[PDB]
Protein backbone atom coordinates (compact mmCIF):
# COMPACT_ATOMS: atom_id res chain seq x y z
CA UNK A 1 0.00 0.00 0.00
CA UNK A 2 1.68 3.55 -1.09
CA UNK A 3 1.28 4.46 2.72
CA UNK A 4 2.92 7.96 3.23
CA UNK A 5 2.49 11.81 2.80
CA UNK A 6 2.24 12.17 -1.23
CA UNK A 7 -0.47 9.60 -0.26
CA UNK A 8 -2.66 11.96 0.99
CA UNK A 9 -2.24 14.42 -2.02
CA UNK A 10 -1.87 12.44 -5.06
CA UNK A 11 -1.49 15.79 -7.37
CA UNK A 12 1.66 16.59 -5.68
CA UNK A 13 2.79 13.14 -6.11
CA UNK A 14 1.83 12.89 -9.93
CA UNK A 15 3.50 16.28 -10.09
CA UNK A 16 6.74 14.38 -8.06
CA UNK A 17 6.30 11.81 -11.11
CA UNK A 18 5.69 14.32 -13.69
CA UNK A 19 9.12 16.13 -13.67
CA UNK A 20 11.13 13.02 -15.37
CA UNK A 21 9.01 14.24 -18.99
CA UNK A 22 10.86 17.89 -18.63
CA UNK A 23 14.75 18.28 -18.22
CA UNK A 24 16.63 19.96 -15.53
CA UNK A 25 18.70 23.14 -17.01
CA UNK A 26 15.36 25.04 -18.33
CA UNK A 27 13.17 23.73 -15.38
CA UNK A 28 15.75 25.04 -12.68
CA UNK A 29 16.20 28.76 -14.69
CA UNK A 30 12.22 29.44 -13.64
CA UNK A 31 13.09 27.95 -10.13
CA UNK A 32 14.19 30.58 -7.03
CA UNK A 33 17.67 30.23 -6.37
CA UNK A 34 17.65 28.95 -2.68
CA UNK A 35 16.06 25.25 -4.39
CA UNK A 36 19.07 25.35 -6.81
CA UNK A 37 21.50 25.27 -3.83
CA UNK A 38 20.06 22.56 -2.19
CA UNK A 39 19.58 20.54 -5.17
CA UNK A 40 23.33 20.37 -5.95
CA UNK A 41 23.98 19.82 -2.13
CA UNK A 42 21.50 16.67 -2.22
CA UNK A 43 22.96 15.92 -5.16
CA UNK A 44 26.12 16.31 -3.61
CA UNK A 45 25.77 13.71 -1.09
CA UNK A 46 23.89 11.41 -3.97
CA UNK A 47 26.81 10.65 -5.83
CA UNK A 48 28.52 9.80 -3.06
CA UNK A 49 26.54 6.56 -2.46
CA UNK A 50 27.24 6.06 -5.66
CA UNK A 51 22.68 5.82 -6.22
CA UNK A 52 22.09 6.50 -10.29
CA UNK A 53 20.80 9.49 -11.78
CA UNK A 54 22.13 11.96 -9.14
CA UNK A 55 20.21 14.97 -10.81
CA UNK A 56 16.65 13.15 -11.54
CA UNK A 57 16.35 11.99 -7.95
CA UNK A 58 17.78 15.35 -6.10
CA UNK A 59 15.02 16.75 -7.67
CA UNK A 60 12.95 14.74 -6.30
CA UNK A 61 13.94 15.29 -2.82
CA UNK A 62 13.79 18.99 -3.11
CA UNK A 63 10.46 19.38 -4.08
CA UNK A 64 8.65 17.43 -1.43
CA UNK A 65 10.88 19.02 1.00
CA UNK A 66 9.48 22.27 -1.11
CA UNK A 67 5.83 20.42 -0.99
CA UNK A 68 5.52 20.30 3.20
CA UNK A 69 8.04 22.85 4.79
CA UNK A 70 6.33 25.57 2.38
CA UNK A 71 4.13 27.56 4.35
CA UNK A 72 5.76 26.51 7.50
CA UNK A 73 8.62 28.04 9.67
CA UNK A 74 11.41 25.48 9.69
CA UNK A 75 14.48 26.31 11.99
CA UNK A 76 17.71 23.87 11.83
CA UNK A 77 20.46 22.83 14.45
CA UNK A 78 23.85 21.75 13.77
CA UNK A 79 26.10 20.05 15.54
CA UNK A 80 26.26 17.30 17.61
CA UNK A 81 22.80 17.29 18.11
CA UNK A 82 22.41 15.78 14.01
CA UNK A 83 23.80 12.76 14.73
CA UNK A 84 22.07 12.55 18.69
CA UNK A 85 18.50 13.20 16.66
CA UNK A 86 19.59 10.38 14.08
CA UNK A 87 20.68 8.13 17.40
CA UNK A 88 17.32 9.35 19.13
CA UNK A 89 15.13 7.77 15.91
CA UNK A 90 17.55 4.36 15.57
CA UNK A 91 16.71 4.01 19.11
CA UNK A 92 12.48 4.89 18.46
CA UNK A 93 12.43 2.17 15.27
CA UNK A 94 14.64 -0.29 17.21
CA UNK A 95 12.15 -0.12 19.90
CA UNK A 96 9.97 -2.48 19.37
CA UNK A 97 7.91 -1.92 22.59
CA UNK A 98 9.90 -5.24 23.81
CA UNK A 99 14.18 -4.58 23.55
CA UNK A 100 14.24 -1.16 25.73
CA UNK A 101 16.43 -3.57 27.51
CA UNK A 102 18.33 -3.96 24.22
CA UNK A 103 18.57 -0.29 22.95
CA UNK A 104 19.63 0.38 26.89
CA UNK A 105 22.74 -1.58 25.60
CA UNK A 106 22.73 -0.28 22.15
CA UNK A 107 22.30 3.42 23.22
CA UNK A 108 23.12 2.72 26.78
CA UNK A 109 20.78 5.79 27.71
CA UNK A 110 19.24 6.56 31.26
CA UNK A 111 15.93 5.40 31.76
CA UNK A 112 14.20 8.93 32.28
CA UNK A 113 15.99 9.69 29.32
CA UNK A 114 15.13 6.91 27.18
CA UNK A 115 11.37 7.60 27.88
CA UNK A 116 11.84 11.13 26.66
CA UNK A 117 13.58 9.86 23.74
CA UNK A 118 10.52 7.50 22.99
CA UNK A 119 7.49 10.04 24.26
CA UNK A 120 9.17 13.04 21.93
CA UNK A 121 9.31 10.58 18.80
CA UNK A 122 6.07 9.33 19.47
CA UNK A 123 4.34 13.16 19.26
CA UNK A 124 6.69 13.60 15.89
CA UNK A 125 4.71 10.42 14.77
CA UNK A 126 1.59 11.06 15.63
CA UNK A 127 1.33 14.47 13.78
CA UNK A 128 2.07 13.55 9.80
CA UNK A 129 -1.10 11.40 9.76
CA UNK B 1 13.11 15.70 -48.58
CA UNK B 2 14.64 17.21 -45.00
CA UNK B 3 11.01 18.88 -44.36
CA UNK B 4 8.79 16.32 -44.30
CA UNK B 5 10.29 14.86 -40.86
CA UNK B 6 10.54 18.04 -39.04
CA UNK B 7 7.38 18.86 -36.73
CA UNK B 8 4.86 21.61 -37.05
CA UNK B 9 6.98 23.78 -34.72
CA UNK B 10 9.48 25.19 -37.37
CA UNK B 11 6.68 27.24 -39.48
CA UNK B 12 6.98 30.81 -36.82
CA UNK B 13 3.09 30.99 -38.07
CA UNK B 14 0.21 32.96 -36.36
CA UNK B 15 -1.17 32.60 -33.42
CA UNK B 16 -4.50 31.73 -34.90
CA UNK B 17 -2.91 29.44 -37.20
CA UNK B 18 -1.41 27.98 -34.99
CA UNK B 19 -4.13 27.62 -32.79
CA UNK B 20 -5.96 26.41 -35.74
CA UNK B 21 -3.87 23.65 -36.69
CA UNK B 22 -3.20 21.79 -33.46
CA UNK B 23 -6.91 21.51 -32.89
CA UNK B 24 -7.01 18.64 -34.76
CA UNK B 25 -3.38 17.20 -33.80
CA UNK B 26 -0.91 17.62 -36.12
CA UNK B 27 2.64 16.90 -35.62
CA UNK B 28 4.80 16.71 -38.49
CA UNK B 29 4.48 18.81 -41.40
CA UNK B 30 3.69 16.04 -43.93
CA UNK B 31 0.10 15.52 -43.23
CA UNK B 32 -0.49 19.63 -43.68
CA UNK B 33 0.96 18.64 -47.49
CA UNK B 34 -1.00 16.00 -47.61
CA UNK B 35 -4.70 17.49 -47.08
CA UNK B 36 -5.93 19.82 -49.74
CA UNK B 37 -7.18 23.07 -48.88
CA UNK B 38 -10.58 22.31 -49.68
CA UNK B 39 -10.94 20.54 -46.27
CA UNK B 40 -9.35 22.73 -44.01
CA UNK B 41 -11.13 25.60 -44.46
CA UNK B 42 -14.24 24.27 -42.52
CA UNK B 43 -12.16 24.64 -39.27
CA UNK B 44 -13.35 28.25 -37.76
CA UNK B 45 -10.75 30.64 -37.95
CA UNK B 46 -6.45 31.19 -42.12
CA UNK B 47 -6.94 30.89 -45.61
CA UNK B 48 -4.54 33.89 -46.04
CA UNK B 49 -1.12 33.26 -45.00
CA UNK B 50 -0.33 29.50 -45.57
CA UNK B 51 0.61 29.84 -49.42
CA UNK B 52 3.02 32.84 -48.83
CA UNK B 53 4.92 31.02 -46.27
CA UNK B 54 4.96 27.45 -47.75
CA UNK B 55 5.66 29.37 -51.39
CA UNK B 56 8.45 30.89 -48.99
CA UNK B 57 9.71 27.61 -47.63
CA UNK B 58 9.27 25.75 -51.23
CA UNK B 59 6.20 23.74 -50.40
CA UNK B 60 2.38 23.43 -51.85
CA UNK B 61 -0.51 21.60 -50.59
CA UNK B 62 -2.21 18.67 -52.64
CA UNK B 63 0.56 17.11 -53.66
CA UNK B 64 0.62 13.19 -52.84
CA UNK B 65 3.55 10.98 -51.27
CA UNK B 66 3.92 7.45 -50.46
CA UNK B 67 4.83 5.72 -47.56
CA UNK B 68 3.26 8.49 -44.99
CA UNK B 69 4.64 8.40 -42.28
CA UNK B 70 7.91 6.76 -42.32
CA UNK B 71 8.43 5.97 -38.86
CA UNK C 1 40.66 34.10 11.15
CA UNK C 2 43.86 36.08 11.06
CA UNK C 3 44.93 34.60 7.81
CA UNK C 4 48.61 36.18 6.89
CA UNK C 5 48.44 38.55 10.14
CA UNK C 6 49.97 38.19 13.25
CA UNK C 7 46.93 37.45 15.31
CA UNK C 8 43.40 36.97 14.76
CA UNK C 9 41.16 39.63 15.71
CA UNK C 10 37.59 38.84 18.09
CA UNK C 11 34.14 40.50 17.16
CA UNK C 12 34.65 42.88 19.20
CA UNK C 13 38.36 43.85 17.77
CA UNK C 14 36.96 43.75 14.43
CA UNK C 15 33.62 46.07 15.12
CA UNK C 16 35.67 49.09 16.34
CA UNK C 17 37.01 48.82 12.81
CA UNK C 18 34.42 48.23 10.46
CA UNK C 19 30.97 48.43 12.67
CA UNK C 20 30.17 47.94 16.28
CA UNK C 21 27.32 45.60 15.01
CA UNK C 22 27.20 42.39 16.27
CA UNK C 23 24.50 40.13 14.47
CA UNK C 24 25.41 42.55 11.23
CA UNK C 25 28.86 40.89 11.06
CA UNK C 26 28.28 37.66 12.35
CA UNK C 27 25.42 36.81 9.54
CA UNK C 28 28.11 38.43 7.01
CA UNK C 29 30.38 35.39 8.59
CA UNK C 30 27.51 32.28 7.98
CA UNK C 31 27.49 34.01 4.59
CA UNK C 32 30.65 33.81 3.59
CA UNK C 33 30.46 29.88 5.49
CA UNK C 34 27.52 28.96 3.44
CA UNK C 35 29.02 30.17 0.36
CA UNK C 36 32.39 28.38 0.74
CA UNK C 37 29.68 25.47 1.10
CA UNK C 38 28.21 25.39 -1.75
CA UNK C 39 29.66 22.37 -4.34
CA UNK C 40 31.24 24.71 -6.86
CA UNK C 41 34.25 25.60 -4.74
CA UNK C 42 34.42 23.24 -2.24
CA UNK C 43 35.07 20.14 -4.55
CA UNK C 44 38.54 20.42 -4.07
CA UNK C 45 38.46 21.53 -0.25
CA UNK C 46 36.32 18.14 0.79
CA UNK C 47 39.99 16.53 -0.34
CA UNK C 48 41.65 18.11 3.11
CA UNK C 49 38.92 16.65 5.70
CA UNK C 50 40.90 13.52 5.71
CA UNK C 51 44.07 15.51 7.59
CA UNK D 1 68.86 -4.52 -4.06
CA UNK D 2 70.81 -7.96 -5.11
CA UNK D 3 72.01 -7.82 -8.50
CA UNK D 4 71.39 -10.34 -11.68
CA UNK D 5 71.98 -10.42 -14.81
CA UNK D 6 70.50 -9.16 -18.08
CA UNK D 7 69.68 -8.35 -23.82
CA UNK D 8 70.23 -5.20 -21.97
CA UNK D 9 72.04 -2.04 -23.97
CA UNK D 10 75.39 -0.44 -22.24
CA UNK D 11 73.60 3.02 -21.37
CA UNK D 12 70.21 1.21 -19.37
CA UNK D 13 69.85 -0.57 -16.06
CA UNK D 14 67.04 -2.83 -14.93
CA UNK D 15 65.19 -0.99 -12.52
CA UNK D 16 62.27 -2.93 -10.34
CA UNK D 17 59.17 -1.14 -10.84
CA UNK D 18 58.29 -1.57 -6.54
CA UNK D 19 61.12 0.48 -6.26
CA UNK D 20 60.71 2.84 -8.80
CA UNK D 21 57.71 4.39 -7.50
CA UNK D 22 59.03 4.38 -4.23
CA UNK D 23 62.62 6.47 -5.12
CA UNK D 24 60.68 9.30 -7.62
CA UNK D 25 57.37 9.25 -5.59
CA UNK D 26 57.83 12.93 -5.57
CA UNK D 27 58.14 13.49 -8.77
CA UNK D 28 55.02 10.95 -9.52
CA UNK D 29 53.19 13.34 -7.44
CA UNK D 30 54.68 16.37 -9.08
CA UNK D 31 53.59 15.15 -12.93
CA UNK D 32 50.06 13.55 -11.64
CA UNK D 33 49.45 16.74 -10.07
CA UNK D 34 50.40 18.80 -13.26
CA UNK D 35 48.07 16.06 -15.31
CA UNK D 36 44.74 17.18 -13.05
CA UNK D 37 44.30 13.45 -12.29
CA UNK D 38 44.29 14.42 -8.68
CA UNK D 39 42.92 17.59 -6.41
CA UNK D 40 44.98 17.66 -4.11
CA UNK D 41 48.76 16.14 -3.16
CA UNK D 42 46.90 13.63 -0.42
CA UNK D 43 44.64 12.67 -2.84
CA UNK D 44 47.96 11.69 -5.11
CA UNK D 45 49.28 9.81 -2.00
CA UNK D 46 46.37 7.89 -1.88
CA UNK D 47 46.77 6.52 -5.88
CA UNK D 48 49.95 5.57 -4.82
CA UNK D 49 49.16 4.16 -2.13
CA UNK E 1 6.48 24.13 25.75
CA UNK E 2 6.39 25.55 21.96
CA UNK E 3 9.31 28.36 22.80
CA UNK E 4 11.47 25.19 24.05
CA UNK E 5 10.62 23.57 20.91
CA UNK E 6 11.40 27.00 19.39
CA UNK E 7 15.45 25.57 19.40
CA UNK E 8 14.34 22.16 19.46
CA UNK E 9 15.97 19.88 16.94
CA UNK E 10 12.56 18.04 16.30
CA UNK E 11 12.33 20.21 13.28
CA UNK E 12 15.40 17.46 11.88
CA UNK E 13 13.39 14.61 12.79
CA UNK E 14 10.48 15.95 10.87
CA UNK E 15 12.75 15.86 8.00
CA UNK E 16 13.70 12.44 7.98
CA UNK E 17 10.15 11.62 7.27
CA UNK E 18 9.24 14.37 4.35
CA UNK E 19 12.54 12.46 2.81
CA UNK E 20 11.50 8.83 3.78
CA UNK E 21 7.99 9.22 1.91
CA UNK E 22 9.47 10.45 -1.36
CA UNK E 23 11.84 7.91 -1.56
CA UNK E 24 9.44 5.27 -0.32
CA UNK E 25 7.06 6.26 -2.87
CA UNK E 26 10.08 6.48 -5.55
CA UNK E 27 10.68 3.24 -3.99
CA UNK E 28 14.44 3.59 -3.33
CA UNK E 29 16.78 0.54 -1.53
CA UNK E 30 16.61 1.56 2.48
CA UNK E 31 14.75 4.87 3.09
CA UNK E 32 16.00 5.14 6.70
CA UNK E 33 19.65 5.23 6.15
CA UNK E 34 19.14 7.45 2.50
CA UNK E 35 17.42 10.19 4.28
CA UNK E 36 19.19 10.74 7.44
CA UNK E 37 22.74 11.10 5.69
CA UNK E 38 20.40 13.20 3.33
CA UNK E 39 19.47 15.72 6.29
CA UNK E 40 22.93 15.70 7.52
CA UNK E 41 24.24 17.85 4.46
CA UNK E 42 21.48 20.12 4.79
CA UNK E 43 22.70 20.41 8.40
CA UNK E 44 25.95 21.26 7.74
CA UNK E 45 24.67 23.12 4.73
CA UNK E 46 22.41 25.14 6.03
CA UNK E 47 24.03 25.17 10.05
CA UNK E 48 22.97 28.43 12.03
CA UNK E 49 21.61 30.86 9.25
CA UNK E 50 17.89 32.54 8.15
CA UNK E 51 16.86 30.58 5.02
CA UNK E 52 13.87 31.57 2.94
CA UNK E 53 12.22 28.03 1.75
CA UNK E 54 10.07 28.75 -1.17
CA UNK E 55 6.73 28.26 0.63
CA UNK E 56 3.41 27.96 -0.10
CA UNK E 57 2.83 25.50 -3.75
CA UNK E 58 5.44 28.16 -5.66
CA UNK E 59 7.53 25.58 -7.08
CA UNK E 60 4.04 23.19 -7.42
CA UNK E 61 3.16 25.43 -9.84
CA UNK E 62 5.70 24.88 -11.93
CA UNK E 63 4.59 21.51 -12.04
CA UNK E 64 1.27 22.22 -12.16
CA UNK E 65 2.12 24.46 -14.88
CA UNK E 66 3.95 21.92 -16.99
CA UNK E 67 1.09 19.00 -16.60
CA UNK E 68 -1.71 21.89 -18.05
CA UNK E 69 0.68 22.70 -21.10
CA UNK E 70 0.88 19.20 -22.22
CA UNK E 71 -3.20 18.76 -21.71
CA UNK E 72 -3.78 22.39 -23.52
CA UNK E 73 -4.90 20.62 -26.94
CA UNK E 74 -6.33 23.64 -28.61
CA UNK E 75 -9.82 23.64 -28.50
CA UNK E 76 -11.00 22.73 -24.40
CA UNK E 77 -9.86 25.98 -23.02
CA UNK E 78 -12.47 25.64 -20.79
CA UNK E 79 -11.67 21.90 -19.90
CA UNK E 80 -8.31 22.45 -18.37
CA UNK E 81 -9.59 25.29 -16.71
CA UNK E 82 -12.41 23.97 -14.39
CA UNK E 83 -9.84 20.71 -13.52
CA UNK E 84 -7.39 23.44 -11.92
CA UNK E 85 -10.09 25.79 -10.76
CA UNK E 86 -7.70 28.73 -12.73
CA UNK E 87 -9.08 31.38 -14.99
CA UNK E 88 -8.79 32.74 -18.72
CA UNK E 89 -6.05 35.30 -18.45
CA UNK E 90 -4.37 31.89 -16.08
CA UNK E 91 -4.28 29.81 -19.05
CA UNK E 92 -3.61 32.11 -21.63
CA UNK E 93 -0.30 33.23 -20.11
CA UNK E 94 0.88 29.43 -19.36
CA UNK E 95 -0.18 28.12 -22.58
CA UNK E 96 2.32 31.44 -24.47
CA UNK E 97 4.93 30.79 -21.83
CA UNK E 98 5.39 26.75 -22.58
CA UNK E 99 4.34 27.41 -26.01
CA UNK E 100 8.17 29.74 -25.89
CA UNK E 101 9.36 26.83 -24.22
CA UNK E 102 9.01 24.47 -26.64
CA UNK E 103 9.70 26.60 -29.64
CA UNK E 104 13.07 27.15 -28.22
CA UNK E 105 13.14 23.37 -28.02
CA UNK E 106 12.36 22.06 -31.17
CA UNK E 107 14.22 25.24 -32.91
CA UNK E 108 18.24 25.09 -32.81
Amino acid sequence: MQHDLFEHDPAIRQLIGHIDNIPAPELESRWPRSVVDLIDVLENELKRQNVSNPRELARKQAVALSCFLGGRQFYIPCGDTILTALRDDLLYCQFNGRNMEELRRQYRLSQPQIYQIIARQRKLHTRRH
Amino acid sequence: DPILLRPVDDLELTVRSANCLKAEAIHYIGDLVQRTEVELLKTPNSLTEIKDVLASRGLSLGMRLENWPPA
Amino acid sequence: FGIDMNTDYTLEEVGKQFDVTRERIRQIEAKALRKLRHPSRSEVLRSFLDD
Amino acid sequence: SVITVGYLRLHQCGLPKKMALELFKPFIYGKLELRGLATTIKAAKKMVE
